């Protein structure tokens, strides 16, 4: 009986749930040549969070722990904790800890490190290759490549904060990240557990509608394109809400809230992804103070109006 | 999949005219913002005119008033500038700019995400 | 149109609002010996965003813009645009852009840059100090301290992105950052405009509850604590209910979900802020399911249960 | 505020019993968790055991069991570790540790934001 709803928020003022930079842009693409199976910003609309998404943007791609140094090299080897540094129990039903990393690529950011007896601290340039063999965070074991051989501490407070992306640029441009290949993230040791589905559109000529972001670029010739399924404050607003889903298709209109001009509609699943009746790879242009409005539930036969 | 392509230029006469287009492809539904730049020699590109999706118009060179007219063809995917009685100060190569926004004419190259390649504009001097 | 109420999120489920890291615990102390006046995480309960206040958690404290800089010089000068990289407006009556740090310090993080051309990229180390002459935000222009003097480009995107703060081990340990000391938005030129208010109990034997935060450090002995009055999510929360205010306070109760019981009150004070009954600096040691409850609302002087 | 200061340690003998406090302060409301860690000259500080604000004890080091007792006394703000019968693999320096927490007893020193000093206790040989 509670009322079914999604935020009064414009596409600029929300975030990317699968890293913490803003959203941009709304694009659709067919996506039947590759799977979509993101592991973050995955929640269904009546609040149960799904994959390894958890509730604050922050904290989407970073890592805790303490650090061992791997000899003769500028490599370490982060021993996780959870994300408020509680002890990580890898039995937890869940792919991986939560805000870990869903796509293959070479993430940049800084490794910073408190010693707890003075207070004295220290921070380097990182990156950890998310496809490495020693990427294992279901395990509690991650890899980073650093700038020293000698500076950090063992079992000190240690935070991998990311920035951005990078790419060889000796290879053929773009050719990495790849947003779409989920990582092994108990480092091949066995296979991933606990997934979120993959999505895709059932329904004849529609495809997914996509929240997507620039990512920032380190170095090289990286694809910064980012494409999530729900804003993070969708997520973070349907577990609030905890609304029931009364069909399994909630169908809402995109408005420009000056004039009440209906710009297109598109359908919002109750497992947590929306589609839009389109055929084409696409960019939306919208107006900069256009939002959702859910209208109502319908059932599984609803043809969307077509647009572009 | 996104492309903007400029076309028009050339080396062209003093107090001639001349049209510039910008074709667009790879956006649905409202209209983009276009904004026509331009780079000088020795210069960075700088924002000249702009065109709203509502085709309001803002310009951002005082000067070019007179003679710059930026208009929009829906139907062609292309937005012109139409430069009047050519002047030497006209010499630039000249890139399209656009927003996937209906609304919000920037001056600045930061605000457009997407850019054709350009087409150069030389006014002889014989 | 529900009565006013608070998000069901528990302190380490939430994210300080004055810097982009986890919540981790809640303070009181006595502050009527300095100025309260913070312009992150401020918000009316009826959802009135003031300060530099802006709704996106990974917003706070960074920058974005073009820059230049003096040939030869690691010193850069970044021209601000807004965060959604539309042109910035001096004139607006903001104290500065949104999410601009609101202390004086030194903040260390990584400037990035695309190349529109081509797609080529680039990261270096960064520190922006906010008690230089040269941090000017109101005026549209901030210098950043940079470990290169050649590699980057004029007229490209640019963006820093924030990570820790240092200290100069050469002098007294933990002297900075000083967190209720606001920067001069304009320079050395003008004073701050469109603040929002300073902030202070008025009832006897009150204090201010404070959200706190560690901030992560990146060289030095710097002074880490970082309080806010208001969690990011509840500047959302209000932002998106907008539930007027019905009375100058309300009466929060912070329960144990594990037992049902009431651990204490406190009052939210309609302009965004909370107070408690207690004298003494202390740490609150909660249970990690508590969250906070309206309970309704009170008039000006009612009296909360003491604690501590 | 949360401070927390050891004491009891010194130069004893194999055999003989040992109670180690943990003074604390600066803190309200619910009880902390509080863990003793121990470190040697050339290791890292390891987590011995741990009593939750509910008083519910885990244990780190299976060999200290049934050895090593921990307590609280709530009126002083206290709490205790009692050895018995020292042997000399229980040289160490002894630093007590807190969580702003009523739950959550972790044995990595990590998850502890707030550390006292360390009380030495050498088992004479």
């Amino acid at each position: 009986t509670k009322p079914f709803s999604v935020p009064v928020l414009t596409v600029e003022e929300m975030t990317n749930s699968r890293f913490p930079i803003p959203l941009e842009k709304l694009f659709t693409g067919p996506s039947s040549a590759f799977v979509v199976q993101p592991q973050n910003g995955r929640c269904t609309t009546d609040g149960v969070l799904l994959g390894t998404t958890q509730l604050s943007p922050v904290n989407i791609c970073t890592f805790r722990g303490d650090v061992t140094h791997i000899t003769g090299s500028r490599n370490y080897t982060m021993n996780l904790a959870s994300q408020n540094w509680n002890d990580y129990d890898p039995t937890e039903e869940i792919p991986a800890p939560l805000g870990t990393p869903d796509f293959v690529g070479k993430i940049q950011g800084v490794l910073t490190q408190t010693t707890r007896t003075d207070g004295s601290t220290r921070g380097h340039k990182a990156t950890v290759y998310t496809g490495s063999a020693d990427f294992a965070p279901k395990l509690g074991r991650v890899q980073f490549e650093t700038d020293t051989d000698r500076d950090f501490e063992a079992n000190q407070n240690t935070k991998f904060t990311p920035v951005g992306v990078i790419q060889d640029g000796g290879t053929t441009h773009r050719n990495e990240p790849q947003q779409w290949v989920l990582p092994s993230y108990s480092g091949r040791n066995t296979h991933n557990v606990h997934l979120a589905p993959a999505v895709a559109p059932t329904f004849p000529g529609e495809q997914l509608l996509f929240f997507r972001s620039t990512m920032p670029g380190c170095s090289g010739y990286p694809n910064m394109d980012l494409d999530c399924l729900l804003p993070q404050e969708w997520v973070q607003y349907f577990y609030q809400e905890a609304a029931p889903a009364q069909s399994d298709v909630a169908l809402l209109r995109f408005v420009n809230p000056d004039t009440g001009r209906v710009l297109f509609e598109c359908k919002l699943h109750k497992s947590g992804y929306v589609t839009v009746a389109h055929t084409g790879q696409h960019d939306l242009v919208i107006p900069p103070n256009g939002y959702f409005r859910f209208d109502s539930w319908v059932n599984q036969f609803y043809t969307l109006a077509p647009m572009g | 999949q996104v492309q903007l392509q400029e076309s028009g230029g050339g080396l062209v006469q003093p107090g001639d005219s001349l049209r510039l287009s910008c074709a667009t492809s790879g956006f649905i539904l409202g209209r983009p913002v276009i904004t026509w730049f331009r780079q000088a020699p020795g210069k960075e590109r700088e924002g000249v005119l702009c065109i709203s999706g509502s085709d309001e118009i803002t310009y951002f060179i005082d000067s070019v008033k007179g003679r710059f007219t930026i208009s929009r063809d829906n139907a062609k995917n292309t937005v012109y500038l139409q430069i009047n009685s050519l002047k030497p100060e006209d010499t630039a190569n000249y890139y399209c700019a656009a927003r996937t926004f209906t609304a919000g004419c920037y001056s600045r190259s930061i605000a457009y995400p997407y850019w054709g390649q350009g087409t150069q504009v030389t006014v002889s001097s014989h």
